[PDB]
């Protein structure tokens, strides 16, 4: 049995926002909501098989953030550039006419780990049926998000999913429409 | 704009099983990996100059040093055992189809595509036959895409010119089956 | 549900 | 055809009524943006070559630059105090039906459908609860329609298999309104 | 209290033609019509509440007409590309046989800002009963316009709206028609 | 109806 569990954790100023994770082969745990100090699980029957007490993710968060002080006078001039995200929008499973799917909005190698995304149905914001994850680790230093959006099926309508990142010039826009 | 990040990945390897475990802890300022620790390894060791101080002052403290080693027990293998009860053993079943298509000019099909989704973990065989023999080359995949919620999808498509008479069939093979799953067309 | 364990922050001067 | 644009827009941002105000103003080339004025930098910055020579002169006449930061006042909270008094507190109470459809292939009915039209300002709240429970999953939404002349309208279907004896009910929450509005079916 | 007040103006070449507008979290306040040098409220219950003074606005233009000439002169083949928009038709609130309504053609995503819109009513030009805004701001660096036509419901009429852009191949036509 | 303030346009070379 080959596996992985990789725990991932960061602090960015000047956003100033921490993350506290877990990943098994890839895939998301659960994380910490910083502000409300508890546990969320990716799935939620994953709760019944496992607990975890939050309060030590939050001080290890503390601890990154003063490190980060640190770090910031240790290099002096550190500051650099940023990677903009690779984009991509795909249906969950095959769509089919009236059966309601989900859009996947997949935003890829990118840093620093902040983004504004916006679902887009015609040309308009939706922001209900929607959801998302929080920023997922690579094998690199970069990282890795997904959003979704629930819909029904149509030939008329059409997709884009908006991803605003300071790596960007101007907000990126992905199409996705559905053909038979 | 000008941002700063403190951020720290902990991985814990395992091979067969917890046989062989394996911590490795990476960290990074901004887009720089600056320092790790490789329980192989025993210590920190600095990967650039801006992660020297620590590995200096923290490789120092064999108080501490020996809490990091006990991480490979204390937290690895805990953490392993925990989720082999929930995580290693999930299986979720695929939802196979199989459909045909055009993609290159048009007039009577020339792509038979085997739609591959919801399913986990996320190795997994497709095979295309032809009245039984197996199609080795003219096979075009979009890969294994991770959806993100615990399951994957993918389409394995073949490069065909139909001939009635002709029987496809896609084979799937995947650890949650008992049985190998066929779709003809 | 057993608690999981999370490897300890280092701090650093 | 060869066509040429010189445009600007001044934003004002307010954050808790006018407690922060930002003002920023964006320049812009046919399709570039090629300079800025952030009132929390206190100066014009290039965005792009071409927006260069413009930062370097004005930055270099303190009497204008003074001019700028102070639109802040002059300006944004100015018109802020004006439109506070009509535009900020503007309620449009929504009209809500359901009505169920097919979407799909047919017989029975599978989506249920919440419209809520003719409303303003743009946050509000539609949920939907079968039989006194809240239906989180099986919700498909337009999203905030604009209609451009200070209205908003949108839909919220709800996708199910109707059981005779279940009661479905939308329910929607909005500033215009005192009490939650619901709709039953 | 989250609000935006967009104060947007600019000046076209070859048309020749400026404008000079405010938005309020994303709606029209009021623009200047330059040629007659007044104020046109988005809505007449606007007037009561406030004023403007036209050839402040007037003035600015004169400026933008300037710098324009200055901006052609310091780029030397600035001259570029364009962004064709996005098209949607929809009915202002819901449809009743019978019972007038209005449809509303959405123009978004584009520039320059210039376009050539025709109300179609069973393949027929329709010139009354229709209206339409000014070219409003977004986001980003493009354009947004809503055009408008009044209509009596009926099961048997289809209706188009026309739009020409010059990023545009050839005219686009968005369809709608009545479904109970 | 009080008077609306605009910001003042400026002047390029």
């Amino acid at each position: 049995e080959e596996h992985t569990i990789i725990q991932a954790e960061f602090y960015l100023l000047p956003d100033k926002r921490g993350e506290f994770m877990f990943d098994f082969d890839g895939d998301e745990i659960f994380h910490v909501d910083i502000e409300k100090s508890e546990t969320i699980w990716r799935l939620e029957e994953f709760a019944k098989f496992a607990s975890f007490e939050a309060q030590g993710a939050l001080a290890n968060i503390a601890v990154d953030k003063a490190n980060l002080d640190v770090m910031k006078e240790r290099s002096n001039n550190t500051p650099d550039a940023n990677v903009a995200p690779e984009v991509t929008v795909l249906s969950r499973s095959p769509v089919n006419l009236g059966e309601p799917n989900i859009l996947i909005c997949f935003i890829d190698k990118f840093s620093p780990p902040v983004v504004n995304v916006t679902w887009l149905r015609n040309g308009r914001p939706v922001t209900e049926g929607v959801s998302e994850t929080v920023f997922l680790p690579r094998d690199d230093h970069l990282f890795r998000k997904f959003h979704y959006l629930t819909f029904l099926p149509s030939t008329d309508d059409f997709y884009d999913c908006e991803v605003d990142h300071w790596g960007l010039e101007e907000p990126l826009r992905k199409h996705w429409e559905f053909e038979e | 704009a000008p941002w700063f990040l403190e951020y720290s990945k902990s991985e814990c390897h395992f091979y067969n099983g917890t046989q062989r475990v394996r911590l490795l802890v990476r960290y990074f300022y901004n887009l720089e990996e600056n320092l790790r620790f490789d329980s192989d390894v025993g210590e920190f060791r600095a990967v650039t100059e801006l992660g020297r101080p620590d590995a200096e002052n923290w490789n120092s403290q064999p108080e501490f040093l020996e809490q990091k080693r006990a991480e490979v027990d204390t937290v690895c293998r805990h953490n392993y055992e925990i989720f082999d009860n929930f995580l290693v053993p999930r299986r979720v079943e695929p939802t196979v189809t199989v459909y045909p298509t055009k993609t290159q000019p048009l007039e009577h099909h020339n792509l038979l595509v085997c739609s591959v989704s919801d399913f986990y973990p996320g190795n997994i065989e497709v095979r295309w036959f032809r009245n039984g023999k197996e199609e080795k080359t003219g096979i075009v995949s979009t890969g294994l895409v991770r959806n993100g919620d615990w399951t994957f999808q993918t389409l394995v498509m073949l490069e065909t010119v139909p001939q009635s008479g002709e029987v496809y069939t896609c084979q799937v093979e995947h650890p949650s089956l008992t049985d190998p799953v066929t779709v003809e067309w | 549900a057993d608690l999981i364990a999370y490897p300890k922050a280092a701090t650093k001067f």
